[PDB]
RNA sequence: AGCCUGUGUACCAGGAGGGGAACAACCCAGAGAUAGGUUAAGGUCCCCAAGUGUGGAUUAAGUGUAAUCCUCUGAAGGUGGUCUCGAGCCCUAGACAGCCGGGAGGUGAGCUUAGAAGCAGCUACCCUCUAAGAAAAGCGUAACAGCUUACCGGCCGAGGUU
RNA sequence: UGUCCCAACGUUGGGCCCGGUGAACUGUACAUUCCAGUGCGGAGUCUGGAGACACCCAGGGGGAAGCGAAGACCCUAUGGA
RNA sequence: CGAGUGGCUUGCUACCUCGAUGUCGGUUCCCUCCAUCCUGCCCGUGCAGAAGCGGGCAAGGGUGAGGUUGUUCGCCUAUUAAAGGAGGUCGUGAGCUGGGUUUAGACCGUCGUGAGACAGGUCGGCUGCUAUCUACUGGGUGUGUAGGUGUCUGACAAGA
RNA sequence: CGCCACACGGGGUAAGAGCUGAACGCAUCUAAGCUCGAAACCCACUUGGAAAAGAGACACCGCCGAGGUCCCGCGUACAAG
């Protein structure tokens, strides 16, 4: 189904378990990625920022993600950085699939909901930015235009 | 053959659309206006565009009909025309008493209307009105 | 699935309407190469037989060999250019200027014409080479009629009357070979312009046939199997779709049929001579019988018996002329039989 | 803007309106350099190209009219040669010169001749397997050695196995 | 293919059932198909003298019975004209088996053969009896 | 959804007149008759009342000349099309680019391997001449040769580059 | 074997013109329309354009959501049988 | 995984018509769209050639005949350059057909105590009207340009 | 169902192949300029066309007479006309 369908935050948010059953599984792998054992110790940082208030489902969030740590491998399997997806799909997502009789929606995912300016996904890398490419592919996979940005980095 | 014509406008490297408007303006207020030249008229933009609105008007039609000049003698006066109420008894009376001609039939040589002319050496991107003819498949007659 | 199909018939003949003038008026001439001359004739149709042909064609592996060929005959007197128009080009195209005409007129030119009693040739022919001189003459044509009253199996003794373009070297040099064919008398013969061989197109106006059915008129079906039983057997299905709400002109509708002008291309004239040769035993059917200048041409001519049609040189001739082709052999079998 | 082109000893230039003309001992081109605001005028012993605005479309277009007036004076000096090399592998071409046209026959075996007119008063020599193209107008020459190139163009078959042809050998 | 030097007015149709005038067992053919073409909407395809036709055996020997194969129309009733202005027609319509070379699949032809069918299948003509 | 169902409010319904091409609810506006005048929304090239108004800039697509909207689409993605503003670094001790010349030896390093010589793989990557020149950045060879990057010098002359 | 390919010609009665006889259906008004748009979303009539000299004869029926019938389908009625 | 375009399917909605806008399929006859099946001109190729595969421009023309089925669709056969798809009230019943859906008769299966029912099957089962306006195909009478004969011009219009 | 006839070639383009060429000293089919290049477009060819309201042109005849309608015999024409 089409992000059409959900990208959109003019819904109430749709969260609480206790009154939720049948939530559909969550797709993304993991959230810490690369050298998770050593902490943000390193000279460069880049975001990638969204730039609309969009809801992400848990499906663009793995594609996203998947595309742009699978690229990582520019650097190596156990190369030195560390990347993180700060999102999570919070949102439980809805679909009346009789006719608009008894319409609410049966549970059919989940989505993540970000605001215009907040960074879904952070890297850590020493003077390296093979990321900023990792990243000109991952929001090639989620619904909004976005904004690739270095914060610790005057090494230009 | 032989207008009394009140003012004879010279159309050469003129912007067609910039003279019309005030051969319209002026045939309304009562003046006989001959256009000359129109052959040699012009009008700004992009060839290749401008020659498919042309020949789209030329391809257009029906059983009731959509007749578009092909001359650069009945384009122009077709677009004094679409200024002016023709339909309207003032309307005709105003359109009939202007008349658009290939070259000069006339003695004298026709008046520059203020703010119409276009200077060919600040400007490429423009057309002759002949050129739009000869594009639609006109006689060059001129 | 509705598999495709032409439309039925040509929309490019049309308006299907009785033709203005019986006498054809060709809307094309050759091209200026050779030597000046008048660029057209006409004659009367008489009818049909065969000849006998050897093979032309160079590229024929039948060439030299017999060939069976069939022709229509043409009865193809003198005409006489009774004047020289000019025209002047202009801002409106082309436009008469003035007129050369003679003093020897046909007996029964007045049949058709207020035949001129007081005409100044001189100031016609000034006023031309002044034209020219300023170059602004357009072509030069010949005003030119037939003398039906030369051809006995035609009833009409007014003659027709056509304007024939005058293609030559230079103008100057056709502009005297044309004065020079009118002052004479305009007489003029199909020799003259026309070598057997050639390739002409033939102008007419076709046999009429009143009003008929979109049928014969257009090519459409019958109705076919149950639905010819009907109360329907030569009527179309539809005037058109729902919308637009309009029967459009171009489906095939009832309405005059035949007697329209026709420019038949590329006809091959098989031979052109004199006498009765050509004519059929007991005469031809509703014609009568071949005595005097005639033109064979190969295949079909446009319209009946009887009516005038029109040469010209081929305008868009496919092959090379093929001078003089040798006829062993014209049928002058009865047609009735 | 405004750059400044003194003309050689060796020519001459003349201009009226849009049109400039030069002449030298090899021959004459007149060419017509028409752009929004730019002005080409012969002062006396240099030619000048200028214009009251800067925009990288007018720069472009300056740019442009310099290279083709200076080439002017090369062509109407030393003048402009192309050198080519007609070549086959089965078939033996032959490249004539006849009338104002280049004429190419039995490439690749065909029966009819290939052709193409030549432009202008450009020269194409040929002696045995090297053709020279050359005149003083380098937009007619350098046409004129191209069209006999892309007259022996083949779209159908593979181009690295059916080489024949005529090429470009040297470019002015 | 080449010209036949004669004009044809086909007299038969898809369908259409014909006399096989040869050895190879099979004595009616049933016309299935014509070479090379194409008609128009509601035309039965037509097929003549020297058209080359696809075809079922109708009635023969069991082993050529049902077997769909190639032929060549070499007589039809339907008249023909020669370059003399002459027609010509036969007492029946018939075709002979031809393979993939166009070489008749039997040893001999039964019946006369129009001469303009030698202008096309050689092999054809040159196992005839009778040509006219 | 020109959907369904709430809520507050103004409007249509039952609201003229002005504008919006037309058009219940969008804008101005709430209206006795008649008359003069000035504005509102909106508009001032013609159709069409009033500007072919002024200072300046952008756009070359006829973009556009489309407040609102079922109604006027145009998106993610991309753009050395073009204009404007900023920051860093290099440059008349001559920058960037191009063209010309130089790109040297110990030495074809060692190792492995018949082989390997800048360039299959592994290790190392040293010092000489010098104004330059890798234990070789890319091609190429069976391996060589050959062709070039790095690096230096010249010609040139003004900004260049990120 | 004309059902078809694929239609043709002909015969008789009409049709067409003339004398005589002489209805009906239907009609808010206006009405020479066409292309688009708009409008209760399926306009000859609103808007913008285009086309358009009037009247008359014959034709085959594209449109007047053509004429004919207060929808038989479906639902509703504290209807009927 | 993400962003869209179309308005052919299906679904949703209930705005329009219940003092009726005649159904499906077919047929006949006309116009159109391009997201191109063939044809023209091209690009790439895992392009030797031949035969292909994929792509671009492009709607001029073509895209046909048959066997089963009411079928649309689809399956199948032989031809073919190819036998493309779609819109026009799912174009077309004041044009045809009436095989199917869906009246009243009847049978079978299933369900029901039964009347009788079925998003099951089956046999039979009707097609009204003289055109006022408009539209177009063809044919006339007048008026305007402003006496007559004859010959032309060509704004534009149609064609594959 | 029979028979005859129904181009080519110019011009301008698309996709594409290139030339000269700068922004950007080089390079570059493009930005200005140019050479080519589709069954497509324009012309060519066929048909209609003085009601084209700028309602046309030319020649001759005629304004007390040119010409035309009616009439009569007929069709190369035709449902009336
Ligand atoms: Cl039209
Ligand atoms: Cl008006
Ligand atoms: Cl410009
Ligand atoms: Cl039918
Ligand atoms: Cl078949
Ligand atoms: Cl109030
Ligand atoms: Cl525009
Ligand atoms: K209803
Ligand atoms: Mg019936
Ligand atoms: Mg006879
Ligand atoms: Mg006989
Ligand atoms: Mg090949
Ligand atoms: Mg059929
Ligand atoms: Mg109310
Ligand atoms: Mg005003
Ligand atoms: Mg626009
Ligand atoms: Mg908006
Ligand atoms: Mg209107
Ligand atoms: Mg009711
Ligand atoms: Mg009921
Ligand atoms: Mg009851
Ligand atoms: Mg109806
Ligand atoms: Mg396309
Ligand atoms: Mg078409
Ligand atoms: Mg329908
Ligand atoms: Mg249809
Ligand atoms: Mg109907
Ligand atoms: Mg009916
Ligand atoms: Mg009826
Ligand atoms: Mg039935
Ligand atoms: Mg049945
Ligand atoms: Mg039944
Ligand atoms: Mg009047
Ligand atoms: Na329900
Ligand atoms: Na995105
Ligand atoms: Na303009
Ligand atoms: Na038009
Ligand atoms: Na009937
Ligand atoms: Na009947
Ligand atoms: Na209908
Ligand atoms: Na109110
Ligand atoms: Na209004
Ligand atoms: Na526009
Ligand atoms: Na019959
Ligand atoms: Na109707
Ligand atoms: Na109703
Ligand atoms: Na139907
Ligand atoms: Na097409
Ligand atoms: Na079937
Ligand atoms: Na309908
Ligand atoms: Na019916
Ligand atoms: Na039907
Ligand atoms: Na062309
Ligand atoms: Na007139």
């Amino acid at each position: 189904k089409p992000g059409a369908m959900y990208r959109n935050s003019s819904k109430p948010a749709y969260t609480r378990r206790e009154y939720i059953s049948g939530i559909p599984g969550k797709k993304i792998a993991q959230f810490d990625m690369g050298n998770n054992g050593a902490g943000p110790t390193y000279p460069a940082q880049v975001e990638l920022v969204v730039e609309k208030p969009v809801q992400i489902r848990h499906n663009a969030l793995e594609a996203a993600r998947v595309a742009a740590n699978r690229y990582v491998q520019n650097s190596g399997a156990a190369a030195n950085y560390k990347f993180r997806i700060r999102k999570f799909p919070f949102h439980v997502i809805r679909e009346n699939k009789d006719g608009m009789r008894a319409p609410f929606g049966k549970p059919v995912g989940t989505a993540a909901r970000v605001h215009g300016a907040n960074h879904i996904f952070i890297a850590w890398v020493n003077p390296d930015p093979n990321v900023e490419e990792a990243w000109r592919r991952a929001k090639m996979k989620v619904t909004p235009t976005i904004n690739i940005d270095s914060s610790p980095a005057g090494n230009a | 053959a032989e207008f009394d014509a009140d003012v004879i406008v010279d159309a050469r490297d003129c912007i067609m659309g910039r003279v019309a408007s005030q051969v319209a303006e002026q045939a309304l207020d009562g003046e006989t206006v001959a256009v000359v030249n129109a052959e040699r008229a012009v009008i700004t933009g992009r060839e290749e565009q401008i020659v498919e609105k042309y020949e789209k008007r030329v391809d257009i039609g029906n059983d009731n009909g959509y007749f578009y000049p092909k001359r650069p003698d009945g384009i122009f006066k077709r677009t004094i025309r679409g200024m002016l109420p023709h339909k309207k008894q003032r309307g005709r009376e105003a359109f009939e008493s202007v008349r658009v001609y290939l070259g000069n039939p006339y003695d004298e040589d026709g008046e520059v209307l203020d703010g119409t002319s276009l200077d060919r050496l600040s400007n490429i991107k423009f057309v002759t009105l002949g050129e739009i003819s000869e594009t639609l498949g006109a006689n060059k007659t001129w | 699935p509705q598999p495709s199909r032409p439309r039925k018939g040509s929309l490019g003949f049309g308006p299907r309407k009785r033709s203005t003038s019986e006498t054809p008026r060709f809307n094309s001439w050759p091209s200026d190469d050779g030597q000046p001359g008048v660029q057209g004739f006409a004659g009367y149709k008489a009818g049909m037989t065969h000849v006998v042909l050897v093979n032309d064609e160079p590229n024929s592996p039948r060439e030299g060999m017999e060939e069976t060929v069939p022709v229509t005959v043409i009865e193809t007197p003198p005409m006489r250019a009774v004047a020289l128009r000019a025209y002047e080009d202009t801002p409106y195209g082309q436009r008469p200027l003035t007129e050369v005409w003679t003093d020897e007129f046909h007996s029964e030119l007045d049949r058709t014409l207020d035949v001129p009693e007081d005409h100044d040739p001189d100031a016609a022919e000034e006023q031309i080479r002044d034209a020219h001189e300023a170059g602004d003459l357009g072509d030069l044509r010949l005003i030119t009629h037939t003398v039906p009253d030369a051809v006995p199996s035609v009833p009409k003794k007014k003659p027709d009357v056509m304007e024939t373009r005058v293609g030559g070297g230079s103008v100057s040099d056709r502009l005297d070979h044309a004065l020079d064919i009118v002052e004479d008398g305009g007489e003029h013969a199909m020799n003259d312009i026309f070598r057997a061989g050639e390739y002409a197109d033939v102008a007419g106006v076709t046999k009429g046939k009143g009003t008929q059915g979109p049928v014969k008129r257009w090519g459409v079906q019958k109705r076919k199997g149950k639905h010819a039983r009907q109360g329907w057997r030569r009527r179309i299905g539809n005037l058109g779709p729902w919308n637009p709400s309009r029967v459009r002109s171009t489906v095939p509708q009832q309405g005059q049929t035949g007697y329209h002008q026709r420019t038949e291309l590329n006809k091959r004239l098989i031979d052109i001579g004199e006498g009765d040769e050509p004519t059929v035993d007991g005469g031809f059917v509703n014609y009568g019988e071949v005595d005097g200048p005639y033109t064979l041409v190969k295949g079909s001519v446009p319209g009946p018996d009887k009516r005038l049609v029109r040469f010209r040189p081929a305008v868009r001739p496919n092959d090379q002329p093929r001078l003089d082709p040798e006829v062993r052999y014209v049928s002058n079998e009865s047609n009735q039989g | 803007p405004r750059v400044e082109l003194e003309i050689p000893e060796d020519v001459d230039a003349e201009q009226d309106h849009l049109d400039i003309t030069v002449e030298g001992d090899n021959g004459s081109v007149t060419r017509r350099l028409w752009y929004p605001d730019i002005d080409v005028s012969v002062d006396g012993d240099t030619v000048v190209i200028e214009s009251d605005e800067d925009n990288a479309k007018t720069m472009s277009t300056i740019g442009t009219f310099q290279s083709h007036i200076e080439n002017m004076f090369h062509g109407v000096t030393e003048g402009w040669e192309y050198g080519m090399e007609v070549f086959y592998s089965h078939f033996p071409m032959q490249v004539n010169v006849e009338g104002d046209e280049v004429v190419i026959e039995n490439f690749l075996g065909e029966k009819a001749p290939r052709r193409t007119t030549i432009h202008g008063d450009t020269d194409v020599e040929i002696d045995g397997e090297e053709l020279t193209v050359s005149g003083p107008d380098i937009e007619a020459v350098g046409q004129t050695a191209a069209d006999i190139e892309q007259l022996t163009r083949i779209n159908d078959k593979d181009v690295r196995v059916f080489q024949d042809g005529v090429y470009i050998t040297r470019k002015p | 293919m080449e010209a036949l030097g004669a004009d044809v007015t086909q007299g038969l149709e898809k369908g259409s059932l014909i006399t096989c005038a040869d050895n190879t067992g099979a004595r009616e053919l049933k016309v299935i198909s014509v070479h090379g073409y194409s008609g128009t909407k509601n035309r039965h395809p037509k097929a003549g003298l020297g058209d080359k036709i696809t075809v079922s055996v109708t009635k023969g020997t069991p082993e050529m019975r049902r077997q769909v194969l190639e032929a060549v129309v070499v007589r039809q009733r339907k008249p023909i004209r020669r370059p003399d202005g002459t027609r010509v027609k036969f007492e029946d319509n018939a075709a002979v088996i031809v393979d993939e070379n166009e070489d008749p699949r039997g040893t001999e032809l039964k019946g006369p053969i129009a001469r303009e069918v030698a202008q096309r299948f050689g092999s054809v003509a040159s196992a005839a009896t009778m040509i006219v």
